[PDB]
RNA sequence: AAUUGAAGAGUUUGAUCAUGGCUCAGAUUGAACGCUGGCGGCAGGCCUAACACAUGCAAGUCGAACGGUAACAGGAAGAAGCUUGCUUCUUUGCUGACGAGUGGCGGACGGGUGAGUAAUGUCUGGGAAACUGCCUGAUGGAGGGGGAUAACUACUGGAAACGGUAGCUAAUACCGCAUAACGUCGCAAGACCAAAGAGGGGGACCUUCGGGCCUCUUGCCAUCGGAUGUGCCCAGAUGGGAUUAGCUAGUAGGUGGGGUAACGGCUCACCUAGGCGACGAUCCCUAGCUGGUCUGAGAGGAUGACCAGCCACACUGGAACUGAGACACGGUCCAGACUCCUACGGGAGGCAGCAGUGGGGAAUAUUGCACAAUGGGCGCAAGCCUGAUGCAGCCAUGCCGCGUGUAUGAAGAAGGCCUUCGGGUUGUAAAGUACUUUCAGCGGGGAGGAAGGGAGUAAAGUUAAUACCUUUGCUCAUUGACGUUACCCGCAGAAGAAGCACCGGCUAACUCCGUGCCAGCAGCCGCGGUAAUACGGAGGGUGCAAGCGUUAAUCGGAAUUACUGGG
């Protein structure tokens, strides 16, 4: 009834979704442009992508062949963002990897190709670009055996010259192993003798079905040659879609897109029933919502449709819609899910051009947030500095390029707060006197901040007897001390702070808890004011997963870096190591490994350890404090 | 073209009809002349069920007025022997 | 807009077409008359008045005319060419 | 709607007897009367103006059943009425029909015969009726249902009403649970007690 | 019988008494927001952008006006199979009927919106110089001819939209001619002015067999009426601003000519120089008006959402045409802005109709069902059409009703909170025990909105006629969108249903702990710097209740704009 879903992991940049384009092609027309090099069409959408050589984001075509649908989605494969792509494969079922003729499947490519082996699902091999020189016609295969690691083998064989060999193969007598795998197929494979190739077919379609190896592919679009026969083997090969209309209705949104003239559209597959036109429906907000329209999304243009199929895939418009809500409820799947394994890649920071501009950025950055569901943003600073969770290079470049098109602002920032955390230098006693010989208010403490081990934390002890202290007035004290806590001398925050409260005089008529907490604040600063302070800086570690042919060449990276050497291991071909480096330089040790394994470097690392110390010259982020009353007089204190 | 005609007005589920003379080209329950008695429906058997003032109304039938279907069937059941 | 009784445009025009011709010789022929008058020719301007009298009714009486103005016309045309008479 | 919370605190509040747990047993002594209306229900009240009007206002609401609403209701239509505004509010609230249903003894408390006549054993006139808000028009007679006649509690339930004074407005059957409404009741007949003054007054206001 | 009706409080001070503002207690709402939320009934639901609008629908109908017959159903000349009358099947408007087409009618109503409007509007009362399709009264006419054209065929233009030339044809279309009066003009004499026929049934007679003739029904033309509707005129009333004092040249009048259904500077020609204005002309800002709504003892003040009358507008600006009626919401033409189509030659569009979308906004609903009822259009009627209307969905938005159980129940329990630890209080509350089932859940019955209209029959009228026709009884068959209707009966089990605000004074209702002029609260006055009755929590209490608060708004209180009723 339906037609099976179409992945297209083209990792390393392998250009497949151009492959797509030409498969647009072939299951034309009657009526269509053929497409053109480059961009061209093909279901680019969004201005700045054709126009940036590649799309910023996963895109979607209806097409049909053999008497059959066959939607299909590209790329992704770019960078870099490809988390999106990762959501695509809650998209669809199917998958067809674009194979590069250098030196087999791209290392990035590898890293997709293991996370559909995580998604449970089938795909196939394809040799693109075969019209080209330098082709691995028995090498670059090779290397796509060795990289793999499991037990794929050609359905077809071809060489050329002009050649366009597909169905000529395949596998004669060697071939088989796959059936091998099966008992029953074991079982035929006992008994002796050659049989049809349709015989082995079978357990090649029951091994199929569990995606135990991927089909074999060959040939390039751009010659024209075995891209139409490999879409064959896509539509026949192609597990067939779960039809029912049984209901109830139920499915779940993958993607979503702010278009301008939109002004948005919500992807969502039909999982299961049919979602009839102008008809209320449930959501995961337990609340009511209709659909009021929704179309498939043709690839020579957009199209209306009075209702969905069961398993098909349609945008539709809505006042809201969660990613991942559910349309039931509710469907039930079970699959892993990952973000380029990193909380952030890098965050830098974004603020806006313009003393109002930005405001309205910030707006930008919130529809940034309605796009792809890879991204975070907090104002957790003070002054309010925006630090994007988005990361990798080319990526910045697509939020960067989309701020300049969708709208009108743009930043340029990366270093962010520094984080950094003063602390005492040395114990030394301190009071704020008494009466007021003096300044307001009357109630004063000799507070006697002493020097603590570093990551110890603020602490303090209430040496004070009573009733001096109060049973209700030393705690006013704590909470001045944490007020001055707030900021140090150098602006920095406090930290390994141990001050012990001593001395408590006071007058009762005009004492008040008020009082003794502002004189707290003067207390602290005065402590800072002797104590000489001491920077500290974040050394969280830095483990770190290299090929061991460039391992020597990372030790390299280490003198190169503030981080210390650390106990590492070997782990097959892999190697690993334990690194230890510092905050302020660790987001350009990401484009260290990223640059000395050629794209094969990967790592990951959390924060640790407060203690550290840095130089030179002890520089400090401004600054606290201001919005609080006796600040002046804290002002009056310094002479 | 004056009409006598019923007005439709009441409540909800509860209609009570205003026999009344009025333009053609009028809203239903829009401008009139003059109203000429009552047609209840569901007033079912008791104290009253359909007023309607046969001399206006015969005062109109000899100004052109012409009586809707309705109306009619009202001006035969208070009929003029029973 | 489309709508199927758009037969009332293509006939209106249909109409206006045979109406304002008829409406035109009329007031032609009126315009004979006050001539027949401004030339002070008495006999020349009954004789006209006389042309004109039948086709105002004939065509006041075809609703072209709301025999109003039609009797406005017989009334002070007849006042100049009997009051010059 | 309903109060349907502790029916006796009230009649603490109020100081007096508001007959809400009148109940099957004659005098309560069990709930410590007058001096507990609460945690500081020792305290000697101010009492001010206001304060004795609302409390009369409140006094009279818990006796009948009546909520603020409904009440302010029946004032307005009491001062639309010709008489006398006192004499009209006590005449009205009186004409409630879960009111003359449990004058009638058809039922131990008020509540109780609220609880009868929204289940349907009541009917007047032939008429079965629902809503306790009915007034019921003079020269009116309410019974009860046979498929719902002398069930258990209606019973014991109406042996309780011989030891009351028993309204001269009204009459009952005893024999077969078929009373009968008569004349709007004088004012001189119920109260004597509960001030229509204090709440003629307090929504003068 | 029909307005029997007017309340005060806090805060200036050490205290008083005045003056004088501020604030509260009421009622109200097209409300929003927060928290909570069971049901039913009746209402209400874009007050901001008269912003831009995808898609569907919102105005058609008449074969009893006509030539037709493109479909469909029956009939007939003939046709083919084959169980030769059972079937196959070509012709045939010849009937039932009915696309496109001519013609009539409607489309100027119904529905929307309130941008413009300070009077060209509205309201009140009068008025004369008018018209008025349909409906209806009265009196007559209804004679006799012609020429066209759409359709339709042939050809051809254009991608479409949409025609062009040349032929053929009809009418209740069009057009002379006869014909006329109490009609039009005129003093009269005199002059001139109109039209259409169709359907049902039929004895004689008459049939070139097209039918003539008889009769009933209806439509047609003229005039005078009636009713209704509309145009017009005047007076009074109908916001604020003088920090707007002068404005006006078709302006004010006259005379004559034209013009209108009609009076009139309505418009020209000339003549006189007037006209309006301090009882506010002009200019400016704001505004649809009214019946009414809210408030108020009243006088008043605010408002005019729904309902109803009127007026104005229909993307923007302008214009006329058709017609009884528009200078026209779903017509025309023109320009413009804005969208889309294209083969680029040119075309299409107007949701302030109902739904719906984006945008705006604190904020407002279904792309529902049906013409069953009322009303409208058309038609002889049947019927068709109808987003008017009737219902339904939605939202506690409001008003109103009900439920969330009732009775018994001291160990005066546990837990909670408080305490002088003796106890109290939560508390008859709970559990226990006995009943009850409304309302929802489930299963059965079941009104009323329906009157009509059709078929038939008898009778009385009509008439040459026991025929048709009209009317009245009378028979059968029936017409419901709401609708798994209201309402009743039965089933099970207390079973599925209580929150919100407040507790210093004003203002109904208090304590304990946490915090310490901080955190916070606050309508006003004010609290917090201590076992705070004012903050936060708890316990308890009060108020209201499917709501309770808060905010915004109007009036009241406010005799603080005083006319009633002050200085």
């Amino acid at each position: 009834m339906k037609i099976i879903n179409i992945g297209v992991l083209a990792h390393v940049d392998a250009g497949k979704t151009t492959l797509t384009e030409s498969l647009l092609y072939n299951s034309g027309a009657i009526t269509e442009l053929g497409s053109v090099d480059k961009g061209t069409t093909r279901t680019d959408n969004t201005l700045l992508e054709r126009q940036r050589g590649i799309t910023i984001q996963t895109g979607i075509t209806s097409f049909q062949w053999e008497n059959t649908k066959v939607n299909i989605i590209d790329t992704p494969g770019h960078m870099d963002f490809l988390a999106e792509v990762y959501r695509s494969l809650s998209v669809l079922d199917g998958a067809i990897l674009l194979i590069s003729a250098k030196d087999g499947v791209q290392a990035q490519t590898r890293i997709l190709f293991h996370a559909l082996r995580k998604m449970g699902i089938p795909t196939i091999f394809f040799i693109n670009k075969i019209d080209q020189n330098g082709i691995d016609l028995s090498t670059v295969y090779q290397d796509i055996k060795e990289k793999l690691s499991a037990e794929i083998v050609i359905k077809q064989k071809v060489e050329l010259y002009p050649n366009v060999c597909v169905t000529n193969f395949t596998e004669s007598e060697q071939w088989d192993t796959v059936i091998e795998g099966n008992d029953d197929l074991l079982e035929k494979y006992m008994s002796g003798k050659s049989l049809e190739a349709l015989e082995l077919e079978q357990e090649e379609s029951i091994r199929f079905q569990n995606c135990s190896l991927f089909p074999l592919y060959h040939g390039s679009a751009k010659s024209n040659i075995g891209i139409d026969n490999l879409i064959e083997v896509i539509t026949n090969k192609f597990y067939s879609s779960t039809h029912r209309g049984p209901s109830e209705l139920c499915g779940n949104v993958f993607k979503i897109e702010y278009t301008k003239k939109r002004q948005r559209l919500a992807y969502i597959r039909l999982y299961s029933g049919v979602l009839h036109l102008r008809d209320s429906v449930r959501v995961s907000e337990k609340e009511k919502i209709k659909v009021t329209e929704m179309y498939t999304s043709i690839n020579g243009e957009l199209c209306k449709i009075d209702r969905a199929y069961s398993g098909e895939i349609v945008i539709l418009q809505n006042e809201f819609l969660k990613l991942n809500s559910v349309l039931g409820d509710t469907k039930l799947l079970p699959q892993r899910k990952k973000i380029e394994n990193p909380h952030p890649l890098l965050q830098t920071t974004v603020e806006p051009s313009k003393p109002e501009q930005r405001e309205m950025l910030l707006d930008a950055l919130l529809e940034i947030s309605d796009s792809d569901p890879l991204l975070r943003y907090y104002v957790d600073s003070t002054t309010h500095e925006i630090i994007l969770s988005f990361l990798g290079k080319v990526q910045m470049e697509v939020i960067s390029a989309l701020l300049q098109e969708k709208y009108h602002v743009e930043i340029e920032i990366t270093e962010p707060t520094v984080i950094y955390m003063e602390r005492p230098l040395k114990n030394a006693e301190y009071t704020i006197h008494i009466e007021v010989p003096p300044n307001p208010f009357w109630a004063s403490i000799g507070l006697s901040v002493s020097p603590l081990p570093l990551g110890s934390g603020m602490q303090y002890e209430s040496s004070v007897s009573l009733g001096y202290l109060n049973q209700s007035f030393q705690n006013a004290v704590m909470e001045g001390i944490r007020y001055g806590c707030e900021q140090g001398l150098y602006g920095w925050n406090v930290t390994d702070c141990k001050i012990c409260f001593k001395y408590g005089l006071y007058y009762s008529p005009v004492s008040t808890p008020a009082d003794f907490r502002m004189l707290a604040p003067i207390v602290l600063e005065q402590v800072l004011k002797k104590a000489g302070t001491e920077l500290l800086e974040p050394y969280l570690s830095f483990k770190i997963y290299a090929p061991q042919e460039y391992l020597s060449r990372a030790y390299n990276d280490a003198p190169k870096y503030c981080a210390n050497i650390v106990d590492t291991q070997l782990k097959n071909n892999e190697v690993i190591l334990s690194g230890e480096i510092p905050a302020r330089c660790i987001q350009e040790y990401r484009s260290d490994l990223t640059f000395f394994t050629n794209g094969r470097s990967v790592c990951l690392t959390e924060l640790k350890g407060y203690h550290v110390t840095t130089g030179e010259p002890v520089c400090q982020p401004r600054r606290p404090n201001s919005r609080i009353d006796k600040v002046r007089y804290m002002f009056n204190k310094i002479t | 073209m004056v009409t006598i005609r019923l007005a439709r007005h009441g409540a909800k589920k509860r209609p009570f009809y205003q026999v009344v003379v009025a333009d053609s080209r009028n809203a239903r329950n829009g401008r009139f002349i003059e109203r000429v008695g009552f047609f209840n429906p569901i007033a079912s058997e008791k104290e009253e069920g359909t007023r309607l003032d046969l001399d206006r109304i015969a005062h109109w039938v000899g100004q052109g007025a012409t009586i809707s279907d309705r109306v009619a069937a009202l001006i035969k059941e208070v009929n003029k022997a029973a | 807009n489309i709508k199927s009784a758009k037969k009332r445009a293509i006939q209106s025009e249909k109409a206006r077409k045979h109406n304002a011709s008829r409406r035109s010789m009329m007031r032609t022929f009126i315009k004979k008359v006050y001539a027949a008058i401004e030339a002070g020719d008495k006999a020349a301007a009954q004789k006209a008045f006389n042309e004109m009298q039948p086709i105002v009714d004939r065509q006041a009486a075809k609703g072209l005319i709301h025999k109003n103005k039609a009797a406005r016309h017989k009334a002070n045309l007849t006042a100049q060419i009997n009051k010059l008479a | 709607a309903r109060y349907l919370g502790p029916k006796l605190k009230l009649s603490r509040r109020e100081g007096t007897d508001l007959f809400l747990k009148s109940g099957v047993r004659a005098i309560d002594t069990k709930c410590k009367i007058e001096q507990a209306p609460g945690q500081h229900g020792a305290r000697k009240p101010r009492l001010s103006d206001y304060g004795v009007q609302l409390r009369e206002k409140q006094k009279v609401r818990r006796i009948y059943g009546v909520l603020e609403r409904q009440f302010r209701n029946y004032y307005k239509e009491a001062a639309r009425l010709k008489g006398n505004t006192g004499e009209n509010l006590l005449a009205l609230l009186e004409g409630r029909l879960d009111n003359v249903v449990y004058r009638m003894g058809f039922g131990a408390t008020r509540a109780e015969a609220r609880q009868l006549v929204s289940h349907k054993a009541i009917m007047v006139n032939g008429r079965v009726v629902n809503i306790a808000s009915y007034q019921v028009s003079p020269n009116d007679v309410v019974s009860i249902r046979e498929k719902a006649k002398k069930q258990s509690r209606v019973k014991a339930a109406l042996e309780l009403a011989e030891q009351r004074e028993k309204p001269t407005w009204l009459e009952v059957d005893a024999g077969k649970m078929e009373g009968t409404f008569k004349r709007k009741p004088e004012r001189s007949d119920l109260s004597a007690d509960i001030n229509e003054h204090l709440i003629v007054e307090l929504y003068s206001k």
